[PDB]
């Protein structure tokens, strides 16, 4: 509409996907280490043997 | 005795504006013309 208020809660729609985004791009990053961890581990004995 | 002058402009406007506006979301309170009513209640604070 042609209210600010129209306006302001679509801006509180992009500060909600302006988290979210980055909470994704993020997840990959901090997912892409974790398949170290298990590709690791799948890979590694036990140094007693 | 006809014919007579009217406004025929739409009477006026209240917009929520900075004045509302950061009043309406913030803590939900809303004053008809807070400009003035704001204003004259700051000076006459300070008579």
């Amino acid at each position: 509409d042609g209210t600010g208020i129209s306006l302001h809660r679509q801006l509180r729609a992009i500060q909600q996907l302006a988290r979210n985004v980055q909470a994704v791009l993020g997840a990959f990053e901090r997912g892409t280490a974790d398949q170290m961890l298990h590709v690791l581990l799948e890979k590694a004995p036990p140094l007693a043997l | 005795e006809d014919t007579e002058a009217d406004v025929p402009v739409t009477y006026g406007e209240m917009v929520l504006n900075g004045a509302n506006l950061v009043t309406a979301l913030v803590m939900g309170k809303a004053v008809r013309s807070l400009d003035d009513v704001g204003r004259h209640l700051l000076d006459m604070q300070e008579e």
